[PDB]
């Protein structure tokens, strides 16, 4: 009767709904009883420090478990042959065949083999021994403690920040651009130049010697003379064996481009020069805003003055400053949309341009990292649109936003939504129709009749960056071009070697199957956007429910009247778009993984011929690659893919269990539960035990969430088991 | 006015759909009505019972259970003589329906309007306006 | 006395260590562990249910 | 040629596609006697397969490394018969259907009971309308400019937001 | 492995005692009224 | 929770005192016990074939718990079952771990309880505070100096145990 | 059941293309499609589709091509019935195609 102490409406509920709803509304601090704005921003600040610490404890845990139980020192000796160990297994349910089957990695105990790539990342950035992985784990435990104490400290009465501090947009932007983005990128260049570059070249540099070991033989004298090009002189040779002194140069900043020939990763001197460039740029960008000394920009002044004189945007951005600052949901939506695009950039640029030594030969790690970050990307992008819907319901004031960009977006909400409906339908009808055309014609024994459309626009883009496969002779592909001549002395020789060589995932060859799947991804991104945009724009009202704002973000329905109002809330369009997010990241990761496993065999033509129809995707990707995974255990034994073999079935179960919450709805279950309440009260020896909370069926919104969680968890666990076990079992 | 606890009840052979421990520990509802006949009706909680000629008394676990029987008795047997009471475990009897002797669908003097909003529904305040202030969204 | 007496048998006969010579000791310990979990359940029910 | 593709008439992979596709049917024909109805049917299938590959070879289509025809749809006029010209034929028929249906819903609004005209179609009038579609680009553009296609924003029901 | 005893000591504690105890306490806290 | 004698209370101080005096006894007793080799087959590694996967340890040699460690654990399990039975079903006279919600918390002892030479509560609390501190002293001494806890117990008492 | 029954015996439907059993491969894929398409009607509710139809009705009103029989999202019961009908058709058609290509090839 007092668990949701933040909610008296839930704390007086006599049912089991109180526990569920108190657990599910716990982090929605804005909705808590008697919540002021001061207390809202100060609890968010302290709980952001708790998230900071959880991240640091998670990273310290990965470092500790690899330092303790991993084979990092064995792996760094021979990184292409040794399989990295994540942590050991102590499971009292194992049989002795299971214990023997997981005893890989060169150790004497069962282990999980790491798919996270942390070995390649820690190898590349300098770590050599278990002592420094452990030292990193210790330092992160200290930092986690520092940020937990900071979270407690900024909850103390003298140390409580005011709302004037929390909304100082200019000082926060100045410091996050110049200190958090820029100076830490500059400090990361210092780590590469001072530690990672020398230790990639055999010379150990630690805290014990880094003030008496110069990164460059000349040493901070060329920098303080303008002779900066002396830091690019004598780069690492193509004969360099990573981690050793043979083939090593003395340069610490280069723009060679392409990849280190042995590790098949970006040059660490390119990465050090990248973070130096991006650091200075971000530091300069962090001097943009006026704080205390009269130079800089006021964000209010910039936003108010950007109204085009033609009047096409109305009042423009007048009043957008206040809306953004006052609305934490508008900020969360901008932050999550921005972050979601970046983790999609992270997934796309880390497989094509890997930075870590001897990764991109760890095919399981490449598949897991790409799949992981694309799923994180889809979650962040859907959440951005969710919090835009929450912004419109909760924080958007139409009077304060008269004729703005925001009001005028709502004014044409139907033009936006109907054109997203058109483009979704357009793409879906044709992409599916071309795929079905191809399936029917191939089935009828006539593969030639297939509508195979070359991806010429993308091929032109590849050629424009120097791919010579398509013979476009555009820009970099043409030897005598202004673009080619300009970059010839700096990054083009390495880039042309990297792009033209077929040993890397840089600008991988694209054909008709690639075109069709890209259009499928376009239908998926447009359809998820349609559902999310329809939810955000119709969040505050619709013809079916004009006063939808008055009911909130997440409500079940408005009842069976007016024809029926199931899934009418903006939350329910989040709910419906979550399936479309899962479907699109499914199409993306299925495409990435199938194209890569076919290239990794040396059989890229198998994707080229089978991806243009859907039975090729069914038999040649899902059915063909299932066999190492589903044979992880059988009546003839088991091997170390048994865990993924069990997880794959576990994902199928959770996913299907989600269907129970999504297909079967409340009234059936409340009528079951009332017969169980009768039976418990009428059973002798059992009616001595009484519930404190009346058993009720799950709510309409709660069951939609429970089915969505089960569907999503089943989706993730099934695909993670498949993408890891098929790649591990195949090794290619 | 008060519930006469001695009113005889309709002939029901019992059912499992009746009231549970919350009726004897939280609240119970009773419905009384006068019938001109010895006639069979359907229980809200199950099968069929026979209402006796004269005055009948029922014990249900919900007010909707009472009002469901009230509608069945008014549409099929034309009884308009139904009084719905909420009986606390303390023994307090609370008269409920019709609350002032006249049905809610008929106007009655001395009824004060509760929940009435002076404007139409499209003039409700936006949630941003009522955020971080105690002011209500109905204007 | 009733419940503890019959709990030992399923753990002993059908447990992981059933084929071992320590099957009865494992079954008793498993029964005892289940008794401790159940007695914790009885304790927590008593704390919350009854004023 | 275009996009590193080869014309289908000189690609060896298209030729081995045709040869394999004819061998599959010839081994099905090898189990039947000459004048029998299955053999006659199979031979006509072989003739159709050869005609398809012969026509595709001389059509200017470009084959891939897989020996299947690929469509170039970037707008170039040497390949306009694969998307730009079939697309113009589509847009003419699609705009025909759209103009004809729009004309019929505007007719049906001016009826005594408008909704019976949409479940029981006035077939002579609807056939008058299906004949109207052959000059839909001009009819629809004159409709657009004469203020009869687009209704103003203040004549359309919208949600309160 | 060094400290090989710790997985045998902690994994049953973290995996059985920790949930049991925190579930028991969570149950007491959610059910309690004052 | 706190209103039942749990937390930083004198009831908890007394109970942890009792457990630390018993623990100092048990540490001294196991030091004497394995110094003379009176634990049978102390080095013998238990086989997973008899005991199952709970016996696995992952120490590079043997891959199993030793018999000594299992025997000390079984001694602890004996007194844990006594502990649970005493916690849930105490004696009529015994002090109870969880005091009734409405109880009178005993006054805090202070810096030093009054000295009574008999079997008194004050003597129990003094010895208990000393033993809890003693547990910390031995655990830190062994940790700091890189010696087995059994060995530092033996060293403190002048090797009387062994 | 996953490996030795569904995966092992679905070999014939997946590899049926270019043969006389290619219709079963097409119905196998088509029924997987119909089954999945059913879940659009099963996991969603009418109110989403009516507000989406409102935006589409706006686009029709803008071109003066609104129908006189006002488009509605299907009823709540009909959304359930359409989802169940497509689910049964998709599942049974998947099993129908799988069973028939498997046993025509091997039996
Ligand atoms: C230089 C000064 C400075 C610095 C360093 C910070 C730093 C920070 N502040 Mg800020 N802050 C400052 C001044 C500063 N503050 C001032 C002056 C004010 C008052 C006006 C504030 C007011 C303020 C508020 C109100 C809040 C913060 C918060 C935060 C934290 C952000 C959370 C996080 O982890 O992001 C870390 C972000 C990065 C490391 C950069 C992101 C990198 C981008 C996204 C992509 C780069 C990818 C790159 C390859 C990384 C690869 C990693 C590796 C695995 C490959 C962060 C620690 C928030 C917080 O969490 O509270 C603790 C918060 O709520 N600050
Ligand atoms: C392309 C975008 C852009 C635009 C249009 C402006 C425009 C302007 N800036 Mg800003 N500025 C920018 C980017 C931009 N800046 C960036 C990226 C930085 C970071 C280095 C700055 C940092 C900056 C400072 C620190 C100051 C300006 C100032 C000014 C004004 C200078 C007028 C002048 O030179 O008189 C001839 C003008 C309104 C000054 C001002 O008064 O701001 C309003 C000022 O003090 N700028
Ligand atoms: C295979 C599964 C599947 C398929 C095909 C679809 C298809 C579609 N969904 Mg649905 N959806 C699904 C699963 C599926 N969904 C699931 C599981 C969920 C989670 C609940 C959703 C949730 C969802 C939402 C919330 C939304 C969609 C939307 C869409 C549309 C997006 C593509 C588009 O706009 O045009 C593509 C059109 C097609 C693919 C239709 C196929 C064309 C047909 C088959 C022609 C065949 C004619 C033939 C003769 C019929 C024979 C019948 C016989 C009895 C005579 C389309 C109708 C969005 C929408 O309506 O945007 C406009 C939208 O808002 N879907
Ligand atoms: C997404 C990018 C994009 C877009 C929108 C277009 C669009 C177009 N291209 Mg281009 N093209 C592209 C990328 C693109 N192309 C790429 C990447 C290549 C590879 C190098 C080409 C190569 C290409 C060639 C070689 C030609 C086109 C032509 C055309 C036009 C087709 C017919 C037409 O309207 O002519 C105008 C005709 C009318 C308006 C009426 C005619 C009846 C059209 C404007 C053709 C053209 O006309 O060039 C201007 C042409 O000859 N395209
Ligand atoms: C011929 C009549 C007609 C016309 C002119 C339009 C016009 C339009 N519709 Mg379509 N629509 C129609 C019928 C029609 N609709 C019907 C019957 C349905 C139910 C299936 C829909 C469902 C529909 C959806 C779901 C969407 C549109 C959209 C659109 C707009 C974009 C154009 C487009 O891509 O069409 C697309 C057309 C379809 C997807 C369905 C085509 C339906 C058939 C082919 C037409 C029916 C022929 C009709 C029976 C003719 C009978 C007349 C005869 C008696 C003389 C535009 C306002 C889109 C929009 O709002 O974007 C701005 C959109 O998302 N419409
Ligand atoms: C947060 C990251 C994290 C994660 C997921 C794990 C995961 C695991 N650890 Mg732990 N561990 C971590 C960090 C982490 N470790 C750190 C930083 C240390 C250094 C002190 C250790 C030291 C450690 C030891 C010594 C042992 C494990 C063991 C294990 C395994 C069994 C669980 C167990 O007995 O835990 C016991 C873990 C601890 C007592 C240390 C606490 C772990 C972190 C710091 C807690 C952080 C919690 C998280 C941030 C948020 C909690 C709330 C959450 C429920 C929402 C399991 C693989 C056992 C093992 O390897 O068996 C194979 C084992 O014996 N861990
Ligand atoms: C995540 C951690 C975890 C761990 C470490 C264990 C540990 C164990 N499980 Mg597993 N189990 C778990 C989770 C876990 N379980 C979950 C989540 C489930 C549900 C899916 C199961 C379901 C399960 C089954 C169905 C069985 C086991 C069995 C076993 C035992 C291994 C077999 C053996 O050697 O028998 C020797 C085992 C013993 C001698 C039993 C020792 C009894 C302990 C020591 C008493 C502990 C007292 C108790 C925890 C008090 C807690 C009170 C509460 C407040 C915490 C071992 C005790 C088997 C078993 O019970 O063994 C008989 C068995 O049949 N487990
Ligand atoms: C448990 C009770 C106990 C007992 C029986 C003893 C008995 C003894 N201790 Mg002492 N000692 C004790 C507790 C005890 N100690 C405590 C609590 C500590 C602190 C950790 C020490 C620290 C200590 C040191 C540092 C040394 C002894 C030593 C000795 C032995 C010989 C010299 C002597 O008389 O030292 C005088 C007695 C005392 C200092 C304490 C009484 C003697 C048998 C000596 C020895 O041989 O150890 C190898 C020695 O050098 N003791
Ligand atoms: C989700 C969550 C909830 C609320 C909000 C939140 C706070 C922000 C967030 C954070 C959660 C977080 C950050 C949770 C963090 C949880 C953590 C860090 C748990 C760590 C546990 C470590 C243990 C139990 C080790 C004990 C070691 C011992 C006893 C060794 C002792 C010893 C040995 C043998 C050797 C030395 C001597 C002695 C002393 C004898
Ligand atoms: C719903 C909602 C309600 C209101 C609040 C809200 C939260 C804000 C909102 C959410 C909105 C959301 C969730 C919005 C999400 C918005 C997103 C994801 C926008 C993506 C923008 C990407 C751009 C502009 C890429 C540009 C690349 C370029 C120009 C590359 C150029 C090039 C370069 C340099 C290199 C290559 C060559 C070329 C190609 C020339
Ligand atoms: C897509 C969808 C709609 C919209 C679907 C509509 C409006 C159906 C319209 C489809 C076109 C207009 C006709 C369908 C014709 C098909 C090509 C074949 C139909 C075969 C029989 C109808 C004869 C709902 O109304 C709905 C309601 C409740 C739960 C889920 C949903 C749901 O998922």
């Amino acid at each position: 009767t007092k668990f949701p102490k933040f909610s008296q409406a839930l704390a007086q509920d006599p049912a089991t709904r109180r526990i569920w709803y108190g657990l599910a509304t716990a982090h929605d601090l804005e909705s808590h009883d008697g919540m002021t704005e001061e207390n809202l921003y100060q609890k968010i600040f302290a709980s952001h420090f708790g998230h900071l610490a959880v991240i640091f404890l998670w990273t310290s845990g990965n470092l500790f478990h690899v330092a303790w139980q991993g084979n990092f020192e064995q792996w760094v000796l021979n990184p292409l042959k040794v399989k990295p160990i994540a942590h050991a297994i102590w499971d009292p349910h194992f049989g002795q065949p299971a214990v023997k089957a997981f005893t890989k990695g060169g150790v004497s105990y069962p282990v999980n083999i790491a798919t996270s790539g942390v070995y390649h990342w820690w190898y590349t950035i300098g770590m050599r021994s278990n002592t420094d992985l452990y030292a990193g784990s210790l330092f992160l435990l200290f930092l986690a403690g520092v940020f937990l104490f900071a979270g407690w400290l900024h909850l103390q009465p003298k140390f409580r920040p005011g709302l004037s501090w929390f909304k100082n947009n200019e000082s926060r932007l100045n410091h996050h651009l110049s200190g958090l983005f820029g100076f830490s990128s500059l400090a990361w260049s210092a780590h590469l130049i001072h530690v990672a570059i020398p230790e990639a070249r055999g010379q150990h540099v630690c805290w014990d010697n880094f003030t008496k070991v110069a990164p460059h033989p000349a040493g901070l004298q060329p920098f303080f003379t303008g002779n900066w090009g002396a830091y690019a002189a004598s780069p690492d040779t193509t004969n360099h064996i990573f981690g050793t002194s043979e083939g090593a140069g003395t340069a610490i900043l280069t723009f060679l481009g392409g990849f280190h020939p042995q590790t098949q990763a970006l040059w660490l001197t390119d990465i050090a020069h990248h973070h130096l460039a991006i650091g200075v740029v971000f530091i300069f960008a962090g001097h943009m805003y006026r704080t205390n000394w009269g130079i800089g920009h006021s964000l209010k002044e910039i936003l108010d003055a950007h109204r085009p004189p033609g009047g096409r945007l109305g009042a423009g951005h007048k009043g957008i400053f206040e809306t953004l600052t006052n609305s934490l949901h508008f900020q969360l939506g901008l932050a999550l949309a921005s972050l979601g695009v970046i983790t999609s950039l992270v997934a796309q640029h880390m497989y094509a341009l890997p930075s870590y030594a001897f990764i991109a030969k760890d095919y399981v790690t490449q598949s897991a990292l790409y799949t992981h970050h694309q799923y994180i990307a889809g979650f962040l992008m859907v959440g951005a649109f969710a919090h835009g819907a929450i912004f419109f319901v909760r924080d958007y004031d139409p009077e304060q936003n008269k004729n703005n960009v925001l009001a005028r977006i709502l004014d044409h909400k139907e033009a936006i939504i109907s054109h997203l409906s058109w483009v979704s339908l357009f793409l879906g009808f044709h992409t599916l129709g071309i795929y079905v055309h191809n399936d029917v014609v191939v089935a009828f024994g006539t593969p030639e009749k297939q509508i195979l459309v070359e991806p010429v626009f993308a091929q032109w883009i590849q050629a424009s960056s120097g791919k010579a496969l398509y013979g476009f002779d555009v820009l970099l592909s043409s030897t005598n071009s202004v673009a080619a001549n300009a970059s010839s002395n700096i990054w083009l020789p390495g880039w042309l070697e990297a792009i033209n060589s077929g040993k890397n995932s840089l600008f991988l060859p694209i054909g008709p199957g690639d075109f069709l799947i890209h259009h499928a991804i376009a239908l998926a991104l447009h359809t998820t956007t349609l559902i999310l945009v329809k939810g955000a724009l119709d969040a505050r009202g619709s013809k079916l429910m004009p006063d939808k704002k008055d009911f909130g973000y997440a409500f079940p329905c408005d009842g069976p009247g007016r024809g029926g109002t199931c899934d009418i809330s903006a939350w329910d369009a989040f709910y419906l778009s979550m399936f479309w997010m899962l479907n699109t990241i499914g199409w993306v990761t299925f495409y990435w993984h199938w194209k890569h496993i076919t290239i990794w065999q040396g059989n890229a033509g198998q994707f080229n011929e089978s991806s243009t129809y859907i039975m090729g995707w069914l038999r040649d990707y899902l059915w063909l690659n299932s066999s190492p995974l589903i044979n992880g255990y059988n009546p003839f034994g088991m091997n170390s893919l048994s865990v993924w073999s069990w997880m794959f079935l576990f994902g199928h179960l959770i996913w299907a269990t989600g269907f129970m919450f999504l297909i079967s709805w409340r009234g059936y279950w409340q009528e079951l539960i009332e017969t169980l309440v009768w039976a418990h009260e009428r059973t002798p020896l059992a009616n001595l035990v009484r519930w404190k909370d009346k058993p009720v069926a799950l709510s309409i919104v709660q069951a939609r969430l429970v089915g969505l969680i089960h569907f999503t968890a089943g989706y993730i666990f099934t695909y993670a088991a498949f993408v890891i076990a098929s790649t591990t079992g195949k090794f290619g | 006015e008060t519930l006469n606890l001695q009113i005889p009840s309709p002939t029901f052979e019992g059912s499992t759909g009746g009231w549970l421990r919350a009726a004897e520990v939280e609240e119970k509802y009773a419905i009384t009505w006068t019938s001109p006949k010895e006639q069979v009706f359907e229980m809200p909680t199950g099968g069929a019972a026979i209402m006796r000629q004269g005055e009948n008394l029922l014990y249900l676990a919900r007010k909707e259970q009472c009002l469901a029987l009230a509608t069945q008795v008014k549409n099929s047997f034309k009884i308009t003589d139904y009084k719905v009471y909420r009986i606390f475990p303390s023994g307090e009897v609370q008269y409920l329906h019709p609350k002032d002797g006249v049905f809610p669908e008929k106007v009655n003097a001395g009824r004060v309007g509760v929940g009435n909003v002076s404007h139409s529904i499209g003039k409700n305040l936006n949630p941003a306006q009522i955020k971080f202030t105690s002011k209500s969204f109905n204007g | 006395l009733t419940h503890g007496y019959f709990l030992v048998g399923p753990f002993y006969k059908l447990g992981p260590l059933r084929n071992s010579d320590v099957a009865l000791l494992s079954g008793f310990f498993s029964a005892l562990g289940l008794i401790v979990i159940l007695v914790a359940c009885l304790t927590i029910y008593g704390v919350v249910s009854f004023e | 040629d275009v996009a590193g593709l080869t014309p289908c008439g000189e690609s060896k992979e298209f030729a081995r596609r045709l040869d394999g596709s004819v061998k599959k049917l010839q081994t099905r024909l090898s189990k039947y006697e000459a004048g029998t109805p299955p053999a006659l049917a199979l031979q006509k299938q072989i003739d159709k397969t050869k005609n398809r590959f012969d026509r595709y070879g001389k059509a200017g289509l470009l084959c891939g490394t897989d020996g299947l025809p690929h469509l170039i749809t970037d707008g170039r006029w040497t390949h306009s018969g694969e998307f730009v010209i079939p697309g113009l034929l589509f847009l003419y028929v699609a705009g025909w259907i759209g103009w004809v249906g729009r004309s019929y819903v505007l007719f049906a609004r001016t009826a005594d009971k408008p909704t019976e005209k949409e479940i029981i179609i006035d077939v002579p009038v609807a056939l008058s309308f299906v004949s109207t579609g052959f000059i839909w680009p001009f009819s629809a553009f004159k409709e657009f400019t004469s203020g009869n296609l687009i209704v103003p924003a203040d004549e359309i029901t919208v949600s309160p937001r | 492995m060094t400290a090989a005893y710790l997985p045998s000591i902690l994994v049953p504690i973290i995996g059985l005692i920790f949930p049991g105890l925190v579930m028991a306490f969570a149950f007491i806290y959610i059910e309690q009224d004052e | 929770f706190g209103g039942r004698g749990l937390g930083v209370t004198v009831n908890a101080e007394r109970w942890n005192g009792r457990h630390a005096m018993f623990g100092i006894f048990a540490m001294v007793m196991t030091s004497y016990m394995k110094g003379h080799g009176l634990i049978p087959d102390a080095d013998k590694v238990l086989d997973i074939a008899q005991w199952g996967p709970l016996a696995a340890v992952w120490d590079g040699a043997g891959n199993g718990i030793s018999n000594e460690r299992a025997i000390i654990l079984i001694a602890h399990v004996h007194v844990l079952v006594v502990s649970v039975i005493a916690a849930i079903a105490p004696f009529g006279f015994q002090d109870t771990l969880v005091k009734e919600k409405g109880y009178t918390p005993e006054s805090p002892a202070g810096l030093i309880p009054p000295f009574k030479t008999g079997l008194t509560a004050e003597a129990e609390l003094i010895n208990g505070r000393l033993a809890m501190l003693g547990v910390i002293s031995i655990v830190t001494a062994s940790l700091f100096t890189g010696t087995s806890v059994v060995d530092t117990i033996n060293l403190g008492m002048g090797k009387i145990l062994y | 059941w996953l490996r030795d029954f569904l995966w092992a015996q679905a070999s014939q439907v997946i590899q049926s293309y270019g043969s006389a059993l290619s219709a079963y491969g097409l119905i196998f894929l088509g029924a997987h499609f119909i089954w999945a398409f059913s879940l659009m009607f099963l996991f969603s509710g009418r109110g989403y589709w009516q507000e989406l139809i409102e935006s589409i009705v706006w686009a029709h009103n803008k071109l003066n091509v609104a129908p006189a029989i006002q488009p509605r999202a299907l009823s709540i019961t009909q959304g359930r019935a359409v989802g169940l009908a497509h689910y049964l058709l998709g599942g049974i058609g998947t099993t129908w195609a799988f069973f028939l290509a498997r046993i025509i090839s091997v039996g």
